């Protein structure tokens, strides 16, 4: 079997594959999150559009759980791996401790198979960053963040993916307790957020929430195109 | 050793992945092969490039093999690994029906074989397989049903494609000719043909230069069936009258 | 570059690596085994680099059975981590086969092991030669010398290390088939002083061991008394 | 390109000393032993308001008695932190009393120089942490802070600086130490030296701050508790 | 060049550059000196504190109640070898219920130290000790190598500016065999001292003590411990 | 004894270009009937049966684990398996189990799929193939379907007879075995067309 | 231990530089020739045989695998002997579990998957080899070829090594569909006399025959014999 | 193409742009650094192997330096190229011989014996972590149907039978000479089969030899086990061969 140091360290310090891989995930589709009052929601640009593409097979937001979902951007391949040892986990978890895992506990576990994955012979690290949300057996919401280094955090919002540096400048701008207060609101503004960045808007900006105790519902182009147009009207004023 | 070991499964400085890159190179220049969805059925296109007039016709085809009692498929590429990879794909559909009494669901072994190609360009230290398949099907869950992947380990549902020599060309004119929900076999044997003379550039095509294979139901079973040579050069025929009309 | 690996011809059939690690053995200080009418006798230059060590640090002369001795020159460690080898080899001998293993055989084994070294990027050829010796009533007086391609022979005389040409040119002046072990050592401390360089490096002990009819087929240390008459009679010889 | 058990000609492995380099890039951390207990601080490095600054950990508790301060490649740092925790359990598991500060340090520091590519497991470490780190707890020996760094290193000090700016800070260090200082005392001092070497304004959400004393559990500070001591700083 | 990545590779010299680099990482540690007389075998040694509020680094090492051991070079590697020596004088105590002779753990550490001088993508032990014993032959002070070659001296130095300290040993070894304790230290402290800038002292901080004889189990002398020792330099 | 633990009974009798192939219907652990529609005989070709008596488990895991190698050969080869074939076939599966068998002891009968030339045999648990001209058995009430068949089978019978035969061989061996019956099934296989047929029975 | 990484790897175009090498070993190994009658097959071989010296008998080129299948090559005849011994061991395994000789295309096929793995698994290369494989099963013959990349092909007729684009257009213009064994043979012994400088004898080219009866060398005398006419 | 090179081509046992292994070239080349020529021939009766012993050193003991080797009692084999290759391929070679009587029962055929241990050469030059072994390997025995055998296999990992060949820096003219002289003789088959060999190897160095400068080994349908001529026995064929 292939032992190769894979990932070393360079003069400086850099550890230049989990670079490369930051690279790769800075080329994905843009991914957004917002935590909600008492809603997650999840925003996930394009990525070719191409009427001859059955939708359903290319969707990037996943459920993991019944209570946990994650959108990833980066190598689609590589996140699909990430979210199989996800989903056989989340089961591991349930049989040993007989709760469902909290969404800080799976992200840990994605983000230290990350890690593993920077240090372990013969192997590259993961080309993705992922976007994890759910809530705890509390009803606390949650929005946390993994890169390929395996480094992860809670956020209030964030995006990933191409476009990500502008679409979080706008979140620092447009979040708080006012565009957050209701359902529609925090909706609306994970849909301001990629309007931003999606080229031809929008069109292709899949989305999906979830509510405590409620389970995922992804929405359809013509729940979606409601929003738009109930956004893009009030920007006229 | 460190010194001769040219590093198949690490990225490059913008997060590439060169060996899947030239994989995809090595595709390119294989056979056309196109796979178009309709309502009653589904089919695959190819080039074939076994085409010297010394050559014996042994087989039932050249580049459509039968996957389990519910799939098919066809590939471009390098064929040795695509023998490899088939065949992998029919031990995937055993295991889940020895499991489980029922076929594998289309997408799901499509994602198990796409999971092996995947694993190739992250560990190991070996050349990726140089192929990309395209897939057809009928499950309980979906009906008919078209996959494609490709040495990425990535894969999509269409319906409709094309892999291999010309693809871009190809799919430009599926994008125009194909009607979401209103395809028949029949409509999609004709441009199936349509696109593949247009692909052939080099030169007049012929029914011994493609394979047609059509995947069907009947009586609550699966049919799979090569089209002869007879209903090939028949559909040619159709598809040469077809341009007379053209103008007036 | 074609001198890497072990694993790599040049383009006129060579091993480098085997012929840099054989320049290891003849940066060495001399040894050399004489073998004669009844018995085999070893002599080492062993060079002093420091006056802080014990007299015997660094022996170059070992037991490898109760029968065989091991004379060695090159990097200490290789010759060291060979000489247990050879022990390994020569017990095993014994367990399986009854009897004490036979020289020749020995130097096959042992020669065979040294031998892998020089075939793979793996592993690097061992920078080492070294002589065995052994006396029996059966077998007579044996001596071989194996170098770091694995190559194996017997000898009358040998000499291994940085003075060998000088050395060997001094041992042929014997009539060593006729000569008892006594009258040798005599004769091994004579010539490691000839061949010693006392301007370029400036301390040596001599180092000396015997196996024949006079140890009873036992491999042992020259003993002191004997030693130092043979030193006595090397240095007053030089003159 | 060459192997990653390959020294320099200067007599140093060149993957533990890029690991060093990586250290000068982590948050700045100080650490204080005093006779009533010893402190842990830690810069935090906010990168964007709408982070969660309680989701960054950078002080953890290792057992009731010692604890933890991290600077470098803060994922790597992960599995130190477990083995320590682990061993702890281990120890208190098979002995029934307490792992002693210089223990724990010893057996995470075997860990370090455990890489290479031809020697171990399947796919075992390809490289050195990219970690430093600073144990502080207390023990038969009193109170007591060691110090770790990727060579596998390890050392007490009566205080010391890691991260960007310890270099600055460890003279601060020099400056305001004394054997006799207060755990207050020490507490004071180290906030106002991460004040100094920070970028940002100090505040009482872009710090952490833990203690370990003779009396007391590890104790990591509240927001309160925090607010309370920067008023004079 | 192409030469001196590698372990595996000899040089057209007939040298292995990776075994010359690791011995770099002995004589950049801090020095000790180990020396003995017909009863007594003894350690000294200087340690580094990384700043002036650092306690210092511990340069012996507690192998056996008859072995002790002063080191130089990579920490890590110390404490592997020290734990491999640890394990043979357990082993040759529960086997044969006795000390196991120095010698024969030298000879040890010389094959474990060897091998992977000679596999590819193995590297030498980057350390150098200094081993204080006592057994059935006496008193004795080992020195082991990164090239896994080993020594058995009258006494010692390694480390930076070990040469200093050599150089004292050679001038005073005639008196060392009939030395009481007493004598036998203050000799090992004169030689470290010489190692020292012209400045610097040796203190109770930076000076560590390791001792093993005929009546006494190798022991450890730090900070206070040491200034009887210290005292008497006169 | 293991082989008794579900009781059951297969046979196979052959006919001019004709096969047949019948089995009782019950599955029972011991002295009770759990169930009697129980299956015994598998498709392995539309021309090509193989009926396993014995341990309920193994009959089941044997069908399916010769189904999967069955499918992989015919996805491989041009082709549809030969009888004689799969005989091999499971002659090598059982074997592989020589120290641990599986507890069944199947029969097959079927058509040669190019020749339809008839063709039926039996195997012993670790996987000795027994191939004749006339019928095999296999089951609880081995011994009352041997002097059914001794006395009854004949050479080159059509297929009403064939059916009459078998089916009189099935239902008055098994009358006499406690642990066998609650119905039969029966197969004729022929070139054109399989007919399947229950059959009037005891249900004690 | 054994390198774990792949020899073989793309290139920038998608091209496998090493298996397009191992076919330049092949392009000039010495001529092989197959030709498929409607009652046969005949596989023909020119020796690279030098020297009188040679004992032409000690070593074959064309080589029985089973009493119904046989093989030639073109290329380095040492990875031609690992290859038919492989198949060999192949065709028995076969035998042990179905009691039916193996048919010449599920032959080809696992033979063909081993030189694939040539082109792949860690710290080989490919072989240096194309193989003509003969058989008859089904009543029917067949002529197959496999080259260094795993990748093979069914011939009605064929020719590789040094000369073989003259040598298969040779045969383009020479074979029927309907032609018999004995004249096939006849034809193959010409495509090798279009190529081979040096005049033949029965102990410079090795000819094998494939049919109901089963795979054979023919013998020196037989060869002698069609010779004659030649 | 023509002395092509790309890549590694030149350091392992990849194939060059003309599907070359300049590798395996290089091992040919490493039989002629030994400097020694060796030379086989066989008739009716028997097959003799002769190489040159050179003993420039006079404190070699003269009965330890051989380039000829009992595999089993009735097969020899000479040796030429790189010393320790050889003596490594004749202890492979031995354990062959011993491990196929033991399962088969019967002794390995010398054709048998000579195919496994090309067989064996064979993967080294297709696996990239170890070299070729420089030497090459000629064995001779009595098969009881074919009469008196000679093979030979090289690095390569080629074999063949052969009427008579050689190996070394030699070899070239040993083949030039025996071709000259089968031709010429009946049945194209040599009858005085020690004098050729030995004549041959005179001719294509020149040098008219003394008995302590060559090696003889033999076997013969009537003695099938395989012998080494001493130097008075060497002696009475060269005194015969100097007298006409
Ligand atoms: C071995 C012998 C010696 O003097 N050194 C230098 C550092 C060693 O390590
Ligand atoms: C005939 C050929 C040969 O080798 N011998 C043995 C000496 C003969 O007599
Ligand atoms: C052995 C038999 C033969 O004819 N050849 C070709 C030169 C051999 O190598
Ligand atoms: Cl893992
Ligand atoms: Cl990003
Ligand atoms: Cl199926
Ligand atoms: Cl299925
Ligand atoms: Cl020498
Ligand atoms: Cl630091
Ligand atoms: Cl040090
Ligand atoms: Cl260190
Ligand atoms: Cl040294
Ligand atoms: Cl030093
Ligand atoms: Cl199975
Ligand atoms: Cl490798
Ligand atoms: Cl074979
Ligand atoms: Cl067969
Ligand atoms: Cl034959
Ligand atoms: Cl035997
Ligand atoms: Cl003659
Ligand atoms: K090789
Ligand atoms: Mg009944
Ligand atoms: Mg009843």
């Amino acid at each position: 079997s292939y032992d190769r140091a894979i990932t070393v360290f360079s003069p400086d310090g850099h550890l230049f594959q989990v670079e490369y891989a930051q690279e790769a995930v800075k080329k994905g589709s843009t991914a957004v999150g917002v935590r909600g009052r008492d809603i997650v929601v999840l925003g996930v640009e394009k990525k070719s559009v191409a009427k001859l593409q059955d939708e359903r097979t290319v969707r990037k937001i996943c459920a993991l759980d019944d209570n946990v979902c994650m959108a990833f951007a980066g190598l689609t391949a590589d996140a699909r791996i990430v979210i199989n040892r996800a989903r056989v986990e989340c089961q591991s978890h349930r049989l040993t401790v007989e709760d469902p895992v909290t969404v800080e506990y799976i992200t840990r576990y994605i983000a230290s198979l990350k890690q593993r994955y920077t240090q372990s012979n013969g192997r590259r690290p993961f080309g993705i960053s992922a976007l994890i949300v759910g809530f705890d057996f509390d009803g606390t919401p949650r929005l946390y963040q993994t890169d390929p280094s395996g480094t992860y955090h809670a956020w209030k919002a964030n995006a990933i993916g191409r476009g990500a540096k502008s679409v979080r400048e706008f979140l620092e701008k447009n979040y708080t307790d006012e565009a957050i207060e209701t359902d529609d609101l925090t909706i609306k503004l994970v849909i301001k957020a990629l309007l931003e960045v999606v080229q031809s808007g929008g069109k292709n900006i899949e989305l999906a929430v979830m509510r405590r105790d409620q389970s995922l519902k992804i929405l359809n182009p013509e729940e979606i195109e409601k929003y738009v147009a109930e956004i893009e009207k009030e920007k006229e004023e | 050793s460190r010194r001769y070991d040219s590093r198949t499964t690490i990225f490059s400085p913008e997060g590439r992945l060169y060996q899947v890159e030239y994989a995809m190179e090595a595709i390119g220049h294989a056979g056309t092969c196109l796979g178009i969805l309709a309502n009653d059925g589904v089919l695959l296109a190819a080039e074939r490039r076994n085409i010297h007039k010394l050559l014996d016709e042994v087989f039932f085809s050249e580049k459509i093999y039968k996957l389990n009692e519910d799939m098919a498929c066809s590939v471009a590429g390098i064929t040795s690994d695509a023998n490899v990879l088939t065949n992998e794909l029919r031990l995937i559909a055993q295991r889940y029906l020895l499991q489980y009494q029922e076929p594998i669901p289309c997408e799901q072994l499509v994602t198990a074989l796409c999971d092996i190609k995947q694993a190739y360009t992250q560990f190991g230290g070996k050349r990726p397989f140089g192929v990309s398949l395209l897939y057809i099907g009928w499950d309980k869950h979906y009906g008919f049903q078209l996959y494609q992947s490709d040495p990425s380990g990535n894969y999509g549902g269409w319906k409709a494609t094309c892999i291999g020599n010309n693809s871009a060309a190809a799919v430009s004119m599926l994008k125009q000719d194909y009607k979401e929900g209103e395809m028949t076999l029949k409509s999609a044997l004709a441009l199936a043909i349509k696109v593949l003379n247009k692909t052939m550039d080099v030169s007049k095509l012929s029914a011994e230069k493609v394979e047609i294979a059509t995947l069907t139901r009947e009586n609550g079973k699966t049919v799979i069936r090569v089209l002869k040579q007879k209903e090939v050069e028949q559909l040619i025929k159709k598809h040469e009258e077809e341009e007379a009309k053209a103008e007036r | 570059g074609y001198d890497l690996s072990a694993s790599t011809f040049s383009p006129d059939g060579r091993v480098f690596q085997v012929e840099y690690a054989m320049k290891a053995v003849e940066n060495s200080s001399t040894a050399i085994g004489i073998r004669c009418k009844d018995g085999v006798v070893f002599g080492v230059e062993k060079l002093v680099l420091s006056k802080l060590y014990e007299e015997g640090s660094n022996k170059r002369l070992f037991n490898v059975d109760r029968h065989v001795g091991m004379a060695v020159a090159g990097l200490l460690a290789d010759a060291r981590s060979l000489a247990d080898i050879a022990r390994e080899e020569a017990s095993n001998f014994r367990s399986n086969f009854g009897y004490n293993i036979p020289l020749k055989h020995l130097a096959d084994r042992v020669a065979m092991y040294v031998h892998a070294y020089t075939l793979y990027s793996a592993v690097r050829p061992f920078g080492c030669s070294f002589m065995l010796g052994s006396y029996s009533v059966n077998d007579g007086a044996q001596l071989y010398m194996i170098d770091p391609s694995g190559v194996s022979y017997g000898y009358w005389g040998c000499a291994i290390g940085k003075a060998r040409q000088a050395a060997k040119t001094e041992i042929e002046k014997l009539q060593m088939k006729e000569m008892t072990c006594r009258d040798i050592v005599k004769e091994v401390a004579k010539i490691i002083y000839i061949v010693h360089d006392e301007v370029k490096d400036k301390a040596f002990e001599l180092e000396l061991s015997w196996v024949g009819e006079l140890t009873n087929g036992r491999h042992e240390i020259v003993p002191k008394d004997i030693r130092e008459e043979a030193e006595k009679y090397a240095k007053e010889s030089l003159k | 390109d060459r192997g990653v058990n390959t020294f320099s000609p200067e007599g140093r492995l060149f993957q533990v000393e890029y690991a060093i380099e990586a250290i000068k890039l982590g948050s700045t951390a100080i650490g204080i032993q005093t006779s009533e207990g010893v402190c842990l601080a830690v810069e935090k490095r906010i990168t964007s308001p709408l982070m969660e600054p309680s989701s960054i950990e950078k002080i953890v508790e290792i057992d009731a008695h010692i604890g933890c301060a991290m600077s470098g490649l803060i994922a790597d740092a992960k599995t130190l932190i477990d083995k320590a925790r682990v061993e702890t359990q281990n120890h208190w598991f098979t002995y029934n009393e307490t792992m002693t500060v210089e223990s724990v340090t010893q057996a995470v520091s075997n860990l370090a120089l455990q890489f290479g590519e031809e020697d171990a497991d399947p796919g075992a470490m390809s490289r050195p942490f990219g970690v430093a780190l600073l144990f502080g707890g207390v023990d038969e020996k009193g109170p007591q802070l060691f110090h770790m760094d990727p060579s596998g290193t390890f050392v007490q000090c009566d205080a010391r600086a890691i991260g960007s700016a310890s270099e600055g800070a460890q003279s601060s260090l020099q400056e305001v130490y004394h054997k006799s200082m207060t755990l207050k005392e020490a507490i004071k001092s180290s906030l106002i030296i991460l004040k100094q070497v920070m970028e940002e304004k100090l505040n009482a959400t872009n710090i952490e701050l833990a203690t370990v004393q003779p009396g007391q559990n590890f104790h990591m500070f509240t927001k309160e508790e925090l607010e309370e001591v920067i008023k004079d700083i | 060049n192409q030469y001196d990545n590698d372990v595996t590779v000899w040089s057209p010299q007939g040298r292995i550059h990776q075994i010359e680099y690791a011995m770099e990482a002995v004589k950049q540690g801090s020095a000790t000196v180990g020396l003995k007389s017909k009863t007594h075998a003894v350690l000294v040694a200087l340690k580094r504190a990384q700043s002036e509020l650092a306690a210092h680094q511990k340069k012996i090492l507690h192998v056996d109640n008859h072995i002790g051991i002063s080191i130089a070079g990579l920490t890590a590697d110390a404490r592997l070898l020290c734990n491999f020596m640890r394990q043979e004088c357990l082993d040759s105590r529960f086997v044969f219920d006795r000390p196991l002779p120095v010698s024969r753990l030298v000879s040890l550490i010389g094959s474990k130290t060897q091998i992977p001088t000679q596999r590819y993508g193995r590297r030498p032990y980057g350390v150098g000790l200094l081993i204080a014993g006592y057994d059935d032959m006496g008193p004795h002070i080992f020195q082991t190598c990164p090239s896994a070659n080993y020594f058995d001296c009258r006494a010692m130095s390694i480390g930076a500016r070990s040469q200093s300290a050599r150089t004292y040993l050679e001038r005073h070894m005639s008196e060392f065999m009939e030395c009481n304790l007493n004598e036998l230290v203050k000799h090992g402290l004169r030689a470290l001292r010489e190692t020292l800038p012209a400045e610097q002292d040796l203190t109770t901080k930076n000076v560590s003590i390791g001792i093993v004889g005929k009546d006494l189990e190798f022991t450890i002398y730090d900070d206070d411990d040491v200034s009887p020792f210290l005292e008497g330099l006169e | 004894s293991i082989m008794s633990y579900n009781g059951g009974a297969v046979m196979a009798m052959k006919g001019k270009n004709c096969v047949a192939i019948a089995a009782d219907r019950r599955f029972g652990i011991q002295a009770q009937m759990v169930t009697t529609d129980f299956q015994k005989i598998f498709p392995m070709g539309d021309r090509l049966y193989i009926g396993l008596a014995g341990l309920a488990t193994d009959v089941q895991t044997v069908a399916q684990r010769l189904k999967f190698r069955l499918n992989l050969y015919e996805l491989k080869e041009g082709r549809q398996i030969k009888p004689y074939t799969l005989m091999s076939m499971v002659a090598n599966l059982l074997y592989e189990k020589r120290f641990g068998p599986y507890y069944t002891e199947p029969v097959i009968a079927g058509l040669d799929p190019k020749t339809f030339k008839p063709f039926i045999c039996s195997l012993d648990l670790i996987g000795c193939p027994m191939v004749t001209d006339d019928f095999v058995v296999s089951g609880t009430c081995a011994e009352q379907m041997y002097g059914m068949c001794e006395s009854l089978w004949e050479p080159n019978m059509d297929p009403d007879h064939l059916f009459e035969t078998i089916s009189q061989a099935m239902l008055n061996a098994v009358d006499r075995d406690a642990v066998s019956g609650m119905g039969v099934i029966v197969h004729i296989i022929e070139k054109d067309k399989i007919t399947t047929r229950t059959l009037k029975a005891r249900m004690d | 231990r054994g390198y774990s990484f792949s020899l073989t790897t793309f290139s920038p175009s998608g091209k496998l530089v090493q298996i397009e090498y191992a076919l330049a070993a092949v392009a000039g190994g010495a001529p092989s020739v197959g030709i498929k009658a409607a009652n046969g097959v005949v596989l023909a071989t020119e020796k690279k045989q030098k020297s009188i010296l040679y004992d032409e008998r000690s070593v074959h080129k064309v080589e029985p695998i089973t009493k119904h299948i046989g093989l030639v090559y073109s290329g380095m005849g040492p990875d031609y002997r690992v290859l038919v011994h492989r198949a060999r061991k192949l065709a028995q395994q076969y035998y042990l579990v179905y009691q039916e000789p193996i048919p010449t295309a599920q032959l080809v096929q696992r033979v063909a998957s081993v030189m694939q793995e040539y082109t792949q698994s860690g710290g080989v290369r490919p072989f240096g080899v194309s193989l003509l494989i003969c058989g008859w099963n089904e009543g029917r013959p067949y002529l197959f070829q496999s080259d260094p990349s795993g990748a093979y092909f069914a011939w009605k007729a064929t020719a590789m090594g040094k000369n073989y684009v003259n040598g298969k257009t040779f045969l383009e213009k020479r074979y029927n569909e309907d032609l018999e064994l004995e004249d096939a043979i006849h034809t193959a012994i010409l495509t090798l006399k279009e190529s081979f400088e040096g005049q033949m004898t029965e102990d410079n080219i090795e000819v094998g025959i494939c049919n109901e009866a089963g795979f054979r060398r023919l013998t020196p005398t037989e060869v002698k014999d069609y010779l004659a006419a030649i | 193409s023509r002395g092509s090179s790309a890549g590694f081509d030149r350091h392992i046992t990849i194939f060059s742009p003309e599907g070359r292994l300049y590798q395996v070239e290089y091992a040919f080349k490493a039989i002629n650094q030994g400097g020694l020529t060796s030379v086989a021939v066989r008739g009716k009766d028997c097959a003799v192997i002769v190489t040159q012993k050179k003993v420039p050193d006079k404190l070699l003991d003269s009965s330890t330096v051989t380039h000829l080797f009992k595999i089993t009692e009735n097969i020899g084999c000479v040796m030429t190229g790189m010393t320790a290759d050889s003596r490594s391929q004749v202890q492979r070679a031995r354990y062959e011989a011993a491990n196929w009587k033991y399962k088969y029962g019967y002794e390995i055929p010398v054709d048998m014996l000579c195919k496994r241990i090309a067989d064996i050469s064979q993967v080294y030059t297709q696996n990239a972590e170890m070299r070729p072994l420089g030497c090459c390997m000629i064995l001779i025995g009595i098969d009881e149907e074919q009469g008196p055998q000679v093979y030979k296999c090289d690095p390569a990992g080629y074999y063949c039978g052969f009427k008579a060949t050689a190996a070394g820096v030699k070899q070239t003219e040993s083949t030039s000479f025996l071709e000259k002289k089968v031709k010429k003789k009946f049945d194209w088959t040599f009858e005085q089969t020690v004098e050729t060999a030995i004549t041959c190897l005179s001719t294509v160095l020149s040098i008219d030899f003394k008995p302590s400068e060559i090696e003889v080994g033999v076997v013969t349908v009537e003695n099938p086990k395989f012998r080494i001529l001493t130097e008075a026995e060497i002696d009475a064929h060269l005194v015969a061969l100097a007298e006409r």
